[PDB]
RNA sequence: UAAAGCUAAAUAUAUGUAGGAGACCGAUAGCAAACAAGUACCGUGAGGGAAAGAUGAAAUAGUACUCAGGAAUGAGCAAUUAAAUAGUACCUGAAAUCGUUAAGAUGGAACGGAUUAAGAGAGAAAACAAGUAAAGAGGGGAAU
RNA sequence: AUUUUAAAAUUAUUUGAAUUUUUCUUCUUAUAAUUUAAGUUGUUUCUAUACAGUACUUUCUUAACCCACUCGUCUUGAAACACGGACCAAGGAGUCUAGCAAAUGUGCAAGUGUAUAUGAUUCUUUAAACAUUUUACGCAUAAUUAAUG
RNA sequence: UUACCGAUACCAAGCCAUAAAAAGAAGAAAAAAUUUUUUUUUAGAAUCUUUUUAUGAGUAGAAAAUCGUGGGGUUUGUGUUGAAGCGAAAUACGUGAGUUUUCGUGGAACAUCUCCCUAGUGCAGAUCUUGGUGGAAGUAGCAACUAUUCAAAU
RNA sequence: AGCGUACCAACAACCGCAUCAGGUCUCCAAGGUUAACAGCCUCUGGUUAAAUAGAAAAAAGUAGGUAAGGGAAGUCGGCAA
RNA sequence: GUCAUCUAAUUAGUGACGCGCAUGAAUGGAUUAACGAGAUUCCCACUGUCCCUACUUGCUAUCUAGCGAAACCACAGCCA
RNA sequence: GCUGGGUUUAGACCGUCGUGAGACAGGUUAGUUUUACCCUACUGAUGAAUUUUAUUAUAUAUAUACAUAUAGUA
RNA sequence: UUUUUGUUUGCUAAUGUAAAAGAGAAAUUAUAUAUGUACCGGUACAUAAAUAAUCCUAUCACCUUUUUCGUGGCUAGCUGUGAGCUAGGCAAUAGUUCUUUAACAACAAAAAAGAGCACAAACUGUAGACGACUUU
């Protein structure tokens, strides 16, 4: 994992190797999640899956609509990336399980590192124009998630000068 | 600008970076001299990168002296250390980057015996 | 001494096989082909014609087991190894590109040069202290 | 390590002159010193009674003042409303031989080059190195003429 | 009528290179200590050293000095107490190509500047080749064939 | 005697670089309306699928409709309807 | 091109005229019923062609879930 | 943005010119009008942020910029 | 509001100033004249006329003794602050400068004292591509 941890005893990690979900949506979801208690994050994910709360598309915001729920994050654009959300939820669950297996309280766990890297594209073919074959590739991803339990010089002359200054002030 | 320290004068502390090395990744900073019409650098327009030139060179007398005032000498072995027994105030040892730790230590020890300065004693320390 | 003929040797070999070589090439190089290459695949056909090597000393060390998972996978207080960010897409793993974190900047570009500045890192081999003394740890060389 | 000397100048002396009678009057006889000669040395701090700090060095970072137009390219002229360039990595272009030339190096020199080829007590390297029979040929040493010459 | 500001031009000084010119095959100086120790040097590399003066634009081009890469002969070395490489650097050196070093990775080779020998020897461009990767962009779009819906099962 | 005998025949099995609205030969051929193997609807057989669904129902587009009074005054031209 | 004709008006159309830059006889000339997805003009019918646009329907566009390209691109992107 | 009637591709006809292929700044007819999803511009549609920033006064005739100002909604 | 110390896992104590060294200064108005003042724009009398070439405000530390006057508080006295007068003779020494650490504003901690909205969701349709708006 990418993060500098020091003590892995208070941390619980979870990974997703090559996910069949779009890199951008998933990234957005991750961003939305970040710096949150694990349970709260899970709840948020659930809500998004049921189309109650949206994730704000702030980075990859090209063409994404203009939802009502985006006002919650001071933004205008937002979406409900279902499959991606589900994937993320699964990973969260895994992380939770891992934590349980150790000795970490799930209530005091915060997501300290939610990384989404883009995996190698799954190549497919699309057919265009005047007999033209074009790449119809997917954008798979790796997801890395880390949860964590959260609760000169003197100089004599210089000294003299300082003293003088003090005296002056007085 | 100019960087006087002792009698040691350095005319140009800044590196001369290649033209446009800051504009395209593919172009490294390593100085290359621009050729061809319409260079701007070649033509020396105000505001562009400067062209390294012989005027910049350091006085023949202090040239390869480092801040210490000693010419740096690279050392791979004790035998090599030895040419500088009669020169401890004028050349300073640097131990080769590829020397194994024991050998380095030995070299350092030798240097101390000789009173010769080591500029990189701390490698693998 | 024509209008009949034969005849070994030296001489030539980018073909084939078999040897031996190099101041040769080192996987975009070298044969097209270091690998199930004239193979896959394309062309009605004559023809055209690739890409693709490397884990480790040893897989007779190729991931046991536990937990979460529909499963993949993940995680481990677990496990092979010297080493798994050597996990079979496996040596090294650059750049473009992208992610996380931090710092900073931001009124229709950005970067840059010249000169400072404030930060933020780095550093002591010029950037102070030779020697003298008390006593430890070492190393030597010589004299007889 | 003798032009950081010699002289100039200046200071305190010493002998003789001068018309500019003058505590900087000049020459000159002699001796010491000094610097106005003969390119900056001294005093006191500070860093500092420090081993790296917030000081000092330097890399990066933005600022800020002033400046700064996309490079390559063909062109009288490119920032061009000229073309090529999305980006990056690797590959990617005056070479090799034949004969001639001048340049220069080297050996030999009216010669020179041992060509093929032979010979060896030569055989991992040895496809090189060595050796050249107990008037070869090249180029040069002579030119000139269509030509017998 | 002055005064002032104002160039890479001019002047004064330094330093760098180039060109030329002078010229060159033996010796103790000082300081610190306390008369003797300690601290520095004690030079002589002919394309070299010392000094002097003048000069320094530059495309096409020419030349010289360097620098680096793959291999060779020679030379003296570095490696599992970790080589090459790679990434970041560095009170680093060089005008500069670069060189050298530190940390991290790496896990096996690597140099030569001692001389010179050889080359398939240096890239930002060629609508360059090959392989990769972007912004465009989570956008265009996934609109012929009249049309689906409910319940259950897996 | 031997050989062929599955299945597809395009709707995704063929050729169109593809599970591409294209192309590709032949036979069988129901009721109604009707001149009609036309078109429209139905029975037998076959599907209810087609590189997507859902929600909204702006502009704009595209395939359509319909427009008072006028009737080519539009436009190169009654093109289109 | 002049006279007619068609129109409220005609560089069009038709019928004449003809010293015709440069028409003309199988380079076929002149005339022709029928035929033509032929070229041209006028008339009637008919209409959103137009006056003068309006409303409306499917399918797209639109938003969502899912998936998901490309051309192009020196860097980029306000003007006088 | 359209239209494509002409001009200015290939088909074709006539006239003149050319031995001819063909020529015509002579005539006549038939002849594919591709792409916005980029940036800006414009038209509309949301919408944060804004202390070296503000202030035409405030306060009980006197004061005070050597001063006020939070913010969030509406 | 006052005081104290500080600002020498991504965090969980916290710093920034285009400008402090006295950053001192409120008639108005004309420019071939103004300003006051007193009467009825007019008259008379003053006044500025190098107007910031000025004026104001600085340094009197100390504590104690003899006080005087002003201002602010509470029920003539008391206390605090500012200014003068009189007496006591008292203090600062950093070894020659290296900013004269002296301002403003924000904070953070410590003690002390006092005292609900909005979005969504459903609904709406005066709105509308989606937001947004209009509603409930
Ligand atoms: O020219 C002399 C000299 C002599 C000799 C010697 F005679 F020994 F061969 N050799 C010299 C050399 C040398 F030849 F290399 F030995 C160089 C320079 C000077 C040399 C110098 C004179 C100055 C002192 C050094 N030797
Ligand atoms: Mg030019
Ligand atoms: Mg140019
Ligand atoms: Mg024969
Ligand atoms: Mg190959
Ligand atoms: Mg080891
Ligand atoms: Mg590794
Ligand atoms: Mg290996
Ligand atoms: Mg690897
Ligand atoms: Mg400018
Ligand atoms: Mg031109
Ligand atoms: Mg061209
Ligand atoms: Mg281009
Ligand atoms: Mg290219
Ligand atoms: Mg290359
Ligand atoms: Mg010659
Ligand atoms: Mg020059
Ligand atoms: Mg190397
Ligand atoms: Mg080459
Ligand atoms: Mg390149
Ligand atoms: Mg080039
Ligand atoms: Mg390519
Ligand atoms: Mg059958
Ligand atoms: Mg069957
Ligand atoms: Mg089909
Ligand atoms: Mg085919
Ligand atoms: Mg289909
Ligand atoms: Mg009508
Ligand atoms: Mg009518
Ligand atoms: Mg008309
Ligand atoms: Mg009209
Ligand atoms: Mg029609
Ligand atoms: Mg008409
Ligand atoms: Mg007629
Ligand atoms: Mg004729
Ligand atoms: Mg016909
Ligand atoms: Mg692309
Ligand atoms: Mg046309
Ligand atoms: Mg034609």
């Amino acid at each position: 994992y990418a993060k500098k941890i020091r003590n892995l005893g208070k941390c619980a990690k979870g990974a997703g190797v090559d996910l069949r979900v779009h890199f951008k949506n998933t990234y957005e979801a991750a961003r939305a999640i970040r710096r949150m208690k694990l349970l709260e994050a899970k709840k948020y994910l659930n809500d998004v899956i049921e189309k109650k709360r949206c994730v704000p598309f702030r980075k990859y915001n090209g063409g994404v609509g203009r939802t009502n729920q985006a006002k919650e994050f001071n933004h205008t654009q937002g979406r409900w990336p279902a499959k991606s959300c589900k994937f993320l939820l699964n990973i969260l669950d895994n992380v939770q399980a891992n934590a349980e297996s150790r000795n970490l309280d799930v209530s005091k766990l915060r997501l300290i590192h939610v990384m989404v890297n883009k995996a190698r594209p799954g190549r497919r073919r699309t057919y265009k124009a005047h007999g033209r074959i074009n790449p119809f590739m997917s954008s798979p991803c790796h997801i890395q998630i880390i949860a964590r339990e959260i609760n000169i010089s003197n100089q004599n002359r210089l000294k003299n000068k300082s003293v003088k200054k003090q005296q002056t002030v007085q | 600008a100019v960087k006087k320290v002792g009698k040691i004068i350095k005319k140009r502390t800044k590196k001369f970076t290649r033209f446009q090395s800051n504009r395209f990744m593919r172009v490294k900073p390593a100085w290359r001299k621009p050729r061809g019409i319409d260079c701007r650098v070649r033509r020396r327009y105000k505001g562009t990168n400067l062209m390294p030139s012989i005027g910049y060179g350091s006085n023949k007398k202090t040239k390869f002296l480092l801040p210490n005032n000693k010419y740096k000498y690279v050392v791979k072995n004790v035998k090599e250390m030895e040419p500088l027994i009669m020169n401890h105030t004028k050349y300073c040892v640097q131990i080769a980057h590829n020397v194994s730790s024991k050998k380095r230590k030995q070299i350092i020890e030798r240097a101390k015996q000789m009173n010769v300065s080591v500029i990189n004693a701390k490698a693998r320390l």
